[PDB]
């Protein structure tokens, strides 16, 4: 097990966001042109054992930890019914206080805020990437595909991310083989070596969000210098197309910083190999 | 798709 490896991003351009937006009011349009130089992404969601070293090394305290809650899909036992804030939910106990991660040591880390996984990729010797890097890693060297590895959900009848199958939130039927998280190694890679950038986890990202961008062509954007809620990205194994339709590279969504729940996680990125 | 805190 290598889960904290990292892979070359290579420079390029690319089309950011989409101009056929599937969820308008999220700012999925218009595309726009945008230049990242070469950087590092994770190949793998930020794991519960190598979260595990960051707080073995550190003390962290999570922030859902020290709030004392986190929130939880009903389905596994807010902003919608579907979601209760469970006390003593936290990425130890990513269901409750009488759940665990023993078992699940190589599925994405939960209940991570903003704060938790800015402080987990500086610890690392690396940082969260920008909504853009994000997206560019997650298209994975195709232009303009709904997914990381093309148009169709299910290329060769195979499942390539860990969604929602079923109907939302009554039944999931686990088709994909995995109900809840799947390990951060699951389903292929995308084309340049990512594991799970769609579906698995939501993962956070360095931006502020808006909903408002320019045509404009940028350079290794950052996003809005302000803002209260951060971009994340991707998507999880509770999306599905009739309600939450972002497992897509162009989808977006956001939390305010301090936000934790059992759907999001996050990986980092880096300028150079730690 | 998540809730914020
Ligand atoms: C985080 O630290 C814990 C506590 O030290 C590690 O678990 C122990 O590891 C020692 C040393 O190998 C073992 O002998 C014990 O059996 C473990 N004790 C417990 C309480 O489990 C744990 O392996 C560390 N986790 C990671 C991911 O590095
Ligand atoms: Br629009
Ligand atoms: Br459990
Ligand atoms: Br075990
Ligand atoms: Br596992
Ligand atoms: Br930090
Ligand atoms: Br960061
Ligand atoms: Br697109
Ligand atoms: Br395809
Ligand atoms: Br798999
Ligand atoms: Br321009
Ligand atoms: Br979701
Ligand atoms: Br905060
Ligand atoms: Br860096
Ligand atoms: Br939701
Ligand atoms: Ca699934
Ligand atoms: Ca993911």
């Amino acid at each position: 097990l290598a889960h904290s490896k990292m892979v070359p991003i290579p420079a390029g351009v690319f089309t950011m966001g989409t101009d056929d937006p599937q969820i308008k009011q999220d700012g999925e349009a218009p595309a726009r042109r945008v230049t990242i130089d070469a950087f590092y992404m994770d190949a793998y969601e930020v794991s519960n054992t190598e979260f595990e070293k960051f707080v073995n090394s550190t003390g962290y305290l999570t922030e859902a930890e020290k709030f004392g809650d986190s929130f939880v899909f009903e389905g596994m036992l807010a902003a919608a019914p579907w979601w209760l804030p469970v006390k003593g939910a936290n990425w130890r106990h990513p269901e409750g206080p009488d759940s665990t991660i023993l078992h699940r040591p190589d599925h994405p880390v939960l209940h991570v805020s903003w704060n938790d996984a800015v402080a987990y990729c500086t610890w690392a010797g690396k940082r969260l990437p920008t909504e853009a890097e994000w997206e560019y890693s997650c298209r994975g060297g195709l232009h303009n595909r709904l997914f990381p590895w093309g148009n169709k959900l299910q290329p060769k009848g195979q499942h390539y991310a860990n969604i929602w199958q079923g109907e939302f939130p009554v039944t999931n039927t686990g088709e994909d083989g995995f109900q809840g998280t799947a390990p951060v190694d699951a389903f292929p890679p995308n084309g340049y070596g990512l594991y799970n950038i769609v579906g698995n986890a939501w993962e956070w990202t360095s931006d502020w969000w808006t909903v408002h961008h320019s045509v404009e062509e940028t350079l290794n954007p950052k996003g809005p210098p302000s803002g209260k809620d951060r971009v994340k990205k991707g998507g999880s194994y509770m999306s599905h197309r009739s309600y939450c339709y972002r497992y897509r590279c162009a989808a977006r969504s956001q939390n305010t910083p301090d936000s934790s729940a059992s759907n999001l996680g996050f990986r980092c990125a880096a300028d150079r190999l730690p | 798709c998540t809730p914020s805190r």
